[PDB]
């Protein structure tokens, strides 16, 4: 359970750092990025599943 | 029936209790029997500070004064011992309570007079062969009357008893001699007077009230100055219960 | 015109405990004398002499041992009025 | 989005958003996820320091506080018994704030420059007076729902903490809120100086529900009125209708706010409670002479009649109306309330024989916590007068929460009549100076 | 804090900072345009 | 000057004993002095009770003897007054009462003894400045 | 420890990143 | 109408001294303020401020001088109690517990709140630029803290500042006992206002008098060079750029005199605001810097700094001031 909970919380830290970073590079860019609202789309509906997941897993290991 | 929230701020907490003119009662005084005043209130209406006629021959007069220091005048949950003389008389030695109140008058011309209206030690006691306690019983005793500031009291210029300076040291060479009354402080003691007669009485609560008539010296200022003789008269309240 | 408090200084108040005088924090300074004993003494001031301190009503056997080995820092003077009222006794105003 | 083409400098550029909706949207947006985030970073740093059997104003929160005030995680005396209420709180701030972020950015560097025709619901003009009023409507029934929130959480959902609960304080549900007009909106009518308070005064969890009830419906029902209205004739003429005057009014709004809120977490002891924020100002103070009076009765001594220095009472005087009250400085201090000092409080105040022989040691010892808690500190929180040594680490919450909303709040007002000066000014046509060749006071007849 | 989550220990003691960092990261992008 | 041996080594019972503190002994032995005491106790003084201070002198004439460690600590369980006649568990932080006192309740057995440890060190340190108040600030 | 200081490093240097990146792609800055 | 008239007259730009609607209130309650502390500062009786039963004579007739006469601030047995004319059972009631204060202070700050609207009022009514209001909030933020805000925190009017030069002196000395506000940033900033204000007015003063174009002879004032109302400048600012520029270096110079004026506005007004919110502050006892026995060699002793000196000095004023008024050791009010 916790194999899952902490792996599920340190990625959704590691995605978010990209997340920030990535968000705000991908709107600001002129050409470059039909490229990028699939990665947009990718990683915005998978942090809200990550969250859930961390959420969830949170009553299995406190 | 009225609790802190409705008295607050109305005046009503400097007032003491009353008793309705139904009450012209007696409340009887068993000789075997031990008795004491659970609550003693006193109210001041009026104070009269007997003025300083000029130097002649004069009859000395009580001027009306007016207060300005607010509704902070009255003494209340006195408590003591209510003792019978075998003679039947009555006697009240005061114990413990809030049994003093400093209180600034100010007469005509401005002059403002401060005054400790107190009954410390107050020993007052009635006339012989008291069965019990009518609308005709008055109380005459004596208190002691200790000074407007204590000890630990300061003057502008850090003079006092207990503590500060004793001399002027804004003028380090000037003839101390003549500064002595100034520099130099005194802790006073005097005796008051005073007459508690009632007018009402509950007989089955043990309730008494009336007017009272007090006389005291004012503040002396450590004696740097002479007192004035002061005249408190007002109205009063008693809760008497068996010990 | 003299300040009683500094004249009481030239007394036994000046040296020793009075205990018709002095304030309750004093008792501090000797073993086994406060707060019981302290409260005590004071309540039942005045006394004549020092010795009437064992007089107190109520005193076990062990409490007049303790005031027996502290008479000798004990003394008894005039009632000073300057000194006793306003309850300066058990507040004087002074702290540290 | 340059000096030159918006006519406003870099230190000025966000004046560059006020006839861009679109941009603005995001400006706001994100500036909203900036306050949730704190909200939920500050909780997870006030709780990851946090210690559960230490006093929470000894540990400098202030978020804690307000989450325990709800009735989350406490109990009776105020005592923590769950920190996992204030976990969940802190988290869900925190990725809220995420979203708030997402779309703020989007709105911002993305999203269309204006709304207006991308959408005619979402587009607006500043001088539109109905659409304001419209908007106006929409976030007044938002803040009338919030405010049933309270209600529905004091109600509802496990209460509120209640300092002034029966046997100590306690979590309490609010079953008879108080909905006379004659009480709530008497605090409205009431004086704010000493003795009175204003509405700082409401020292019951029934008022302050039943308050937000009135303010619930009030806000909903307004919020209905000004969406299905359009202002009046002496409404249009009294006002300016502008971007910037409408940020002035707010401005001033704010800045009263501010100094609201900075009365109550100082007076005030019951939305704030003392086992959360410390005690206040005037707490602390008669908690010292509650201290000394304990300790000198215990000696023997006399409180009723000892005498001070001055003449006055050492323990116990009265108020200019006659109330028994507590000696020394502390005079000033009368019209404190505190649930530890009103057992000993009779009908005409301060109760001697309540005094002599039924103080309970609970009592002295939430006196003497409380006297040593006083909200007295230096800027580096060292505890107590500036003449103290260093040792005590320690500055009351009260003091942080009362200097930091004045501060706000007198630059906000100070916010306000910038604004609200130069919308005056703008719209009617001098903001950029005087027209060299219509000066007006030329044409004026001299003084003399 | 849940033991759970004594990990991210020294990443709490960091976020509150954070919003300042926004009132700074202006002043780098109005650096980076040059002021304009 | 520097914390030597000598200035750390403080009496332990009623009967002339000695104990040497470390270093470490005493400085979070005045961290957990600071945790729970410097409230009311903060210089040697006592804010609520200024009458009795943590003076070497003043612990000496206590009953019982508080001038050891064995006499604080047993102070930190049953705390009496100054002449031992009564118990104020109900108004003094302890181990008794830490119940009421919740800071009281963590604190193991050696904890104690490095409170009463800084409480004898500090006088040896600041003179008359501990237990002395504003005079010698 | 200093996990304290690689915390504040990666937040810290997060910002002026977008910016430098930004720039170097020559973006929307 | 007789009224829009009225309104008319309110709002005339053509009155000698500007009226308008801040003005209709500011005029009475300043006219209040002022006639009631001419009065008291001559004629009024002892007041008794710290609510001890000790009297302060304040006014002149009453034994004081121009430097020692003050208005007396209200008794602290009232504290922050609204205590008006009609809420005493005398008017020799009313002086006795410092009622002039009370009156005056509130009719001021009320009138002194209007004062700063009313400059607003005109610079609008005038078409001119509405922030030199925004100025005058510093002085008058100032005056709030040391009459309203510090009582409020304080829970006393008595506690406010008195309406006398020594009066205003024991306020300053009481103040840095109690709050240590010297060591306290804000009223550092607020030095650095007043200093640096001194200091550019001063100079601005002089760059701009030694720049003064050549109008006038030898026998005869500069000042007859400029007459009012004329479109040229009267100075040359390109020599005062180009003489500072180089009493420093030229990047330190202000070769703009709109950006040069907002910067003399600017500093002092900045510098003001900080150290009211510096009283403001402090009335919520959030005090300055404590660096009391910070400094400890390796045994343990205490190595005094200039703080501890300072300490030392504060620790005097506190164990003195207000004598008798104090019954417990700790001083929180
Ligand atoms: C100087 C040059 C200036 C040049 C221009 C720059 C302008 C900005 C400067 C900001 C300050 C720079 C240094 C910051 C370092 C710091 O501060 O570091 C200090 C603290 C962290 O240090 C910790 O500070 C703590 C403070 O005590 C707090 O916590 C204690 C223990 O829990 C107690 O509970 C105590 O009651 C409580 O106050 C303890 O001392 C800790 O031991 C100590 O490690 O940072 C914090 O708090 C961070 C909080 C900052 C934001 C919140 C401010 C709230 C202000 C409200 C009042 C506004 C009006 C003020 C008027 C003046
Ligand atoms: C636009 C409209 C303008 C209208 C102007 C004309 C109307 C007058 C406005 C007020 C003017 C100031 C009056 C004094 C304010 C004050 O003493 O406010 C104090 C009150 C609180 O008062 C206290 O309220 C307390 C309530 O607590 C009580 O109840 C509590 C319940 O928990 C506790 O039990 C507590 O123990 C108990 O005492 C007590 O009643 C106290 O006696 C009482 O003093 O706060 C409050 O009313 C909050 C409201 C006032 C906030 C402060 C305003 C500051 C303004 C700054 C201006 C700066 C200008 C800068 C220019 C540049
Ligand atoms: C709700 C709040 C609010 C809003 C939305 C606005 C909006 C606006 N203001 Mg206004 N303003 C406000 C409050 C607000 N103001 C307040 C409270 C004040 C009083 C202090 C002012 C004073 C003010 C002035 C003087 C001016 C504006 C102007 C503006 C416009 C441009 C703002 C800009 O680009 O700033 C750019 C932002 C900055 C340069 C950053 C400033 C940072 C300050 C100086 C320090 C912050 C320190 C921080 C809190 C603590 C330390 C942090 C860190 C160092 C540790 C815009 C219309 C301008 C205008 O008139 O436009 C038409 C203008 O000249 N405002
Ligand atoms: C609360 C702070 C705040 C906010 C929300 C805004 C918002 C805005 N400002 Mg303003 N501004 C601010 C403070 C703020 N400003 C301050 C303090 C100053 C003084 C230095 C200025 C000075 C200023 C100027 C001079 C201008 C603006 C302009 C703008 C607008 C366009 C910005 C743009 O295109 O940037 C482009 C920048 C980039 C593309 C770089 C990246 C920016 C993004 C937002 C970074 C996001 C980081 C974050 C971690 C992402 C998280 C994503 C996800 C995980 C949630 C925008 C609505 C402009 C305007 O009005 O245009 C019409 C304009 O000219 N601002
Ligand atoms: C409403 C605001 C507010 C308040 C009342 C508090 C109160 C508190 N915070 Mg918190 N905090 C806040 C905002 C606030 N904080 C914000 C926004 C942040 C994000 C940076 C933090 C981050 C933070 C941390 C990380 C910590 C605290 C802690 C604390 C405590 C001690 C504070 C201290 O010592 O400061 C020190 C005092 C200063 C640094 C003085 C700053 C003075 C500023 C610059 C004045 C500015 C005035 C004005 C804006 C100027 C405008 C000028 C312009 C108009 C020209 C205390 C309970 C500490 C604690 O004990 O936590 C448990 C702690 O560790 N806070
Ligand atoms: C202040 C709030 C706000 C407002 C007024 C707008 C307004 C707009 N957004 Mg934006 N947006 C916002 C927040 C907001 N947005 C936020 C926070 C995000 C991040 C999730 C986004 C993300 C976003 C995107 C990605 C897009 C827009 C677009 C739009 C436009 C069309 C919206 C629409 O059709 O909604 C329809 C919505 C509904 C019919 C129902 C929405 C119900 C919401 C989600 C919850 C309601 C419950 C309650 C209010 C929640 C409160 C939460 C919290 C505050 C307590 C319009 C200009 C579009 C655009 O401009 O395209 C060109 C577009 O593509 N927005
Ligand atoms: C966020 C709140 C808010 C805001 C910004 C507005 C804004 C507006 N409302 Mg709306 N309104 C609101 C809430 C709000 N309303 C709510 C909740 C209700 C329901 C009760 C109403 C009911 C309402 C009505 C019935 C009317 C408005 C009208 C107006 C307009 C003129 C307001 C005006 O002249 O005020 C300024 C008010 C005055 C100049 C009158 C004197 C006010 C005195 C001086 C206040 C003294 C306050 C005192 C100092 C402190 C408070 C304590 C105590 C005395 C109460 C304006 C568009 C008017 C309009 O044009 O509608 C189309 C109108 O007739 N509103
Ligand atoms: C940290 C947990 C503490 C230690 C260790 C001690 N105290 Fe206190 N304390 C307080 C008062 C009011 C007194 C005097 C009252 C009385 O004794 O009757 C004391 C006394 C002591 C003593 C006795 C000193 C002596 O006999 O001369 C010791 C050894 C002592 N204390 C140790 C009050 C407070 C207080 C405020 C509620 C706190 C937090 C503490 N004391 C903490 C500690
Ligand atoms: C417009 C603009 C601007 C601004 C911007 C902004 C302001 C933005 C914001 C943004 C934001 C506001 C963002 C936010 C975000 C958030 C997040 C991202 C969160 C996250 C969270 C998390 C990740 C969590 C985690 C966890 C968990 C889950 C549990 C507990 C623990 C932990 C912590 C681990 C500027 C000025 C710059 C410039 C340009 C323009
Ligand atoms: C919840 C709660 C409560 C309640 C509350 C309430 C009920 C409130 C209300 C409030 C309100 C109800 C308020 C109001 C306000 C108003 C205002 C604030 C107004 C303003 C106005 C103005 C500002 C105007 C101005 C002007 C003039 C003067 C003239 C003309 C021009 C103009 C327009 C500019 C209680 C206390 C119970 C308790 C606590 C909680
Ligand atoms: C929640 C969370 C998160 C997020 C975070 C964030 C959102 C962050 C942000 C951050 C940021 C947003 C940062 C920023 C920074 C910035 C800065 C740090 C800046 C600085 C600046 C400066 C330093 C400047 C300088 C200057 C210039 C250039 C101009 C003017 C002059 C001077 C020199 C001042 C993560 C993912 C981690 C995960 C976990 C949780
Ligand atoms: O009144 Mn005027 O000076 Ca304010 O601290 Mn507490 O109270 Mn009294 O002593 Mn310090
Ligand atoms: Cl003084
Ligand atoms: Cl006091
Ligand atoms: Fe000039």
């Amino acid at each position: 359970m916790t194999i899952l909970f902490q792996l599920a919380l340190a990625a959704l830290v590691i995605l978010s750092f990209v997340m920030v970073i990535g968000v705000p590079v991908a709107y600001a860019s002129p050409q470059d990025w039909d490229r990028s609202k699939q990665l947009i789309f990718l990683g915005s509906g998978l942090w809200i599943a990550l969250v859930l997941v961390v959420g969830v897993l949170n009553f299995f290991v406190v | 029936t009225l609790t802190y929230d409705d008295i607050v701020g109305t005046g009503l907490a400097n007032k003491c209790p009353t008793l309705d003119d139904t009450a012209r009662g007696a409340y009887p005084i068993d000789s075997s029997q031990t008795y004491r005043i659970a609550r003693l209130c006193l109210q001041p209406t009026t104070f009269l500070v007997k003025e300083e006629p000029k130097n002649k021959r004069q009859e000395a007069e009580f001027v009306p004064t007016k207060l300005v220091t607010r509704e902070t005048t009255s003494l209340d949950q006195i408590q003591g011992e209510l003792k019978v003389n075998s003679d039947g008389s009555l006697t009240f030695v005061e114990e413990d309570g809030i049994d003093f109140q400093p209180v600034t008058v100010q007469m005509a011309g401005g002059e403002r007079i401060p005054l400790l209206f107190t009954v410390k030690n107050l020993v007052a006691s009635t006339q012989p062969n008291v069965t019990s306690i009518t609308t005709s019983t008055d109380f005459k005793g004596e208190f002691n009357v200790p000074s407007y500031r204590t000890a630990n009291f300061l003057d502008p210029k850090g003079r006092g008893l207990a503590s500060g300076y004793d001399s002027a040291i804004a003028l380090p060479q000037a003839k101390e001699e003549e500064l002595a009354r100034a520099n130099v402080k005194r802790f006073s003691l005097t005796k008051g007077q005073i007459s508690l007669n009632v007018a009402k009485v509950d007989g089955r609560t043990g309730e008494i009230a009336g007017t009272f008539e007090s006389e005291q010296l004012s503040d002396d200022d450590m004696g740097a100055h002479e007192p004035h003789e002061v005249k408190i008269q007002g109205v009063f309240y008693a809760s008497i219960e068996p010990a | 015109l003299v300040n009683v408090v500094d004249e009481k200084l030239g007394t036994a108040y000046g040296e020793k405990i009075d205990l018709n005088n002095t304030n309750i924090a004093a008792f501090i300074q000797y073993r086994g004398l406060y707060p019981t004993l302290a409260k005590l003494i004071v309540k039942n001031a005045p006394y004549e002499s020092v010795e009437d301190v064992l007089n107190i009503p109520g005193l076990t056997e062990r409490q007049k041992q303790i005031l027996r080995e502290n008479l000798e820092h004990f003394t008894v003077t005039e009632v000073e009025t300057a000194l006793v009222e306003g309850g300066d006794r058990y507040n004087n105003g002074l702290y540290k | 989005r340059d000096q030159e083409s918006s006519g406003f400098a870099w230190w000025a550029g966000n004046a560059r958003l006020i006839n861009l909706s679109g941009k603005l949207l995001g400006a706001h947006v994100a500036h909203a996820g900036l306050i949730v985030f704190w909200a939920g970073a500050m909780t997870l740093f006030e709780l990851a320091h946090f210690i559960p059997e230490k006093p929470m104003y000894e540990q400098g929160l202030i978020l804690i506080p307000h989450i325990a005030t709800l009735g989350w995680g406490v109990g009776p005396g105020g005592e923590v018994v769950d920190t996992f209420p204030f976990f969940v709180v802190g988290v869900v701030h925190l990725i809220s704030s995420a979203v708030l972020g997402f779309g703020g950015v989007y709105h911002a560097i993305r999203g269309p420059e204006t709304l207006e025709e991308y959408s005619s619901f979402f587009g607006y003009d500043w001088k539109d007076k109905n659409k304001m009023t419209t908007i106006l409507g929409f976030h007044l029934i938002v803040l009338g729902i919030g405010a049933l929130l309270l209600v529905a959480k004091a109600m509802f959902f496990g209460g509120l903490y209640d300092t002034w609960a029966p046997g100590g304080g306690d979590v309490r549900v609010i079953t008879n809120p108080t909905l006379d007009p004659r009480v709530i909106f008497g605090y409205l009518l009431k004086s704010p100086f000493g003795g009175e308070g204003w509405i700082v005064s409401v020292n019951n969890l029934e008022d302050v529900v039943g308050g937000h009830i009135w303010i619930g419906l009030i806000c909903i029902a307004g919020g209905i009125w000004h969406i299905l209205t359009t202002p009046f004739g002496w409404a249009r003429r009294a006002f300016i209708w502008s971007g910037e005057a409408y940020l002035s009014y707010s401005l001033g709004a704010l800045s009263m706010m501010g100094f609201i809120a900075t009365c109550f977490v100082w007076f005030n002891n019951t939305v704030y409670p003392s086992e959360f924020y410390g005690p206040t100002g005037p707490e602390a103070s008669q908690a010292q002479a509650m201290t000394f009076l304990i300790r000198d009765q215990k000696l023997g001594a006399n409180v009723g009649s000892a005498q001070g220095p001055t003449g006055l009472g050492k323990y116990l005087m009265r108020s200019p109306t006659g109330e028994i009250i507590f000696g020394g400085e502390t005079m000033r201090f009368w019209d404190f309330r505190g649930p530890w000092l009103e057992p000993l409080r009779g009908p005409n105040g301060l109760d001697l024989n309540k005094i002599k022989n039924d103080i309970q040691p609970w009592q002295e010892r939430r006196a003497a916590e409380y006297m040593t808690h006083a909200p007295l500190g230096s800027l580096n929180s060292v505890g107590g007068v500036a003449t103290e040594i260093n040792s005590v680490n320690f500055v009351s919450p009260r003091s942080w929460l009362a200097t930091s909303h004045f501060v706000l709040a007198f630059f906000f007002l100070v916010g306000h009549l910038w604004h609200a000066g130069r919308a005056r000014a703008a719209a009617a046509g001098f903001e950029k100076g005087i027209d060299r060749e219509s000066e007006p006071v030329l044409s004026m007849p001299s003084l003399d | 804090l849940p033991e759970a989550y004594a990990i991210f220990d020294p990443l709490v003691d960091v976020l509150p900072v954070i919003p300042v960092l926004f009132l700074a990261l202006a002043f780098v992008w109005q650096a980076a345009v040059g002021f304009r | 000057a520097e914390l030597t041996p000598e200035v750390l080594t403080v009496p332990l019972n009623s009967e002339g004993k000695t104990i040497t503190l470390t270093e470490k002994q005493y400085l979070e032995g005045k961290r957990l002095f600071q945790y729970a005491c410097a409230s009311c106790h903060v210089g040697g003084i006592t804010k609520t009770n200024p009458s009795l201070d943590l003076r070497t002198e003043t612990l000496a004439l206590a009953t019982p003897p508080r001038d050891n460690i064995e006499g604080l600590v047993d102070y930190m369980k049953n705390p009496t007054t100054y002449d031992g006649e009564q118990e104020i568990a109900e108004v003094h932080p302890s181990l008794r009462s830490a119940d009421i006192f919740p800071k009281m309740r963590n604190l193991t057995e050696k904890d104690l003894v490095a409170i009463a440890g800084h409480i004898l060190v500090e006088p040896k340190i600041l003179g008359d400045k501990w237990g002395g108040g504003k005079v010698y600030y | 420890v200093i996990a304290q200081l690689t915390m504040i490093a990666m937040i810290g240097i997060a910002g002026p990143m977008i910016i430098f990146l930004l720039a170097v792609r020559r973006g929307n800055l | 109408n007789l009224w829009e008239r009225f309104c008319n007259w309110v709002t005339s730009t053509d009155n000698r001294l500007y009226v308008g609607w801040f003005g209709v209130i500011m005029i009475p309650t300043l006219l209040a303020a002022t006639i009631c502390f001419v009065i008291a500062f001559i004629a009024a009786p002892p007041v008794d401020i710290d609510g001890i039963r000790e009297p302060v004579s304040g006014s002149l007739l009453y034994g004081n001088n121009i430097i020692t006469g003050a208005v007396v601030p209200s008794s602290n047995a009232i504290g922050l109690h609204f205590y008006p004319i009609w809420e005493a059972a005398s008017l020799d009631e009313w002086l006795y517990n410092g009622g002039p204060y009370q009156l005056i202070i509130f009719h001021f700050l009320l009138g002194a709140s209007c004062y700063m609207g009313r400059q607003w009022e005109l610079s609008y009514r005038l078409g001119m630029r509405p922030w030199i209001c925004v100025a005058y909030s510093a002085p008058l933020a100032s005056a709030f803290a040391v009459f309203l805000i510090y009582p409020i925190g304080q829970g006393s009017f008595s506690d406010g500042m008195p309406l006398g030069i020594s009066g205003t002196f024991n306020f300053m000395i009481v103040f840095q006992a109690e709050h240590n506000i010297l060591m306290h940033p804000f009223h550092q900033l607020g030095v650095a206002g007043v200093f640096g204000g001194a200091l550019f007015c001063a100079m601005h003063g002089s760059l701009v008098t030694s720049s003064l174009i050549r109008e006038t002879t030898e026998t005869e004032s500069a000042n007859y060079g400029y007459k009012f109302g004329q479109e040229e400048e009267t100075y040359n600012i390109v020599a005062a750029h180009g003489y500072f520029g180089r009493l420093i270096f030229q990047y330190a110079s202000f070769n703009n005199s709109r950006s040069l004026h907002f910067f003399l506005a600017a500093w002092p007004v900045v510098g003001v605001w900080f150290t009211a919110l510096g009283i403001s502050t402090m009335a919520f006892n959030l005090n300055g810097f404590n660096f009391n026995h910070s400094v400890i060699d390796a045994k343990g002793n205490v190595i005094n700094t200039w703080a501890d000196i300072i300490n030392r000095a504060n620790l005097g004023m506190e164990v003195m001031h207000e004598r008798n008024a104090h019954n417990f050791p700790l001083d929180l009010a």
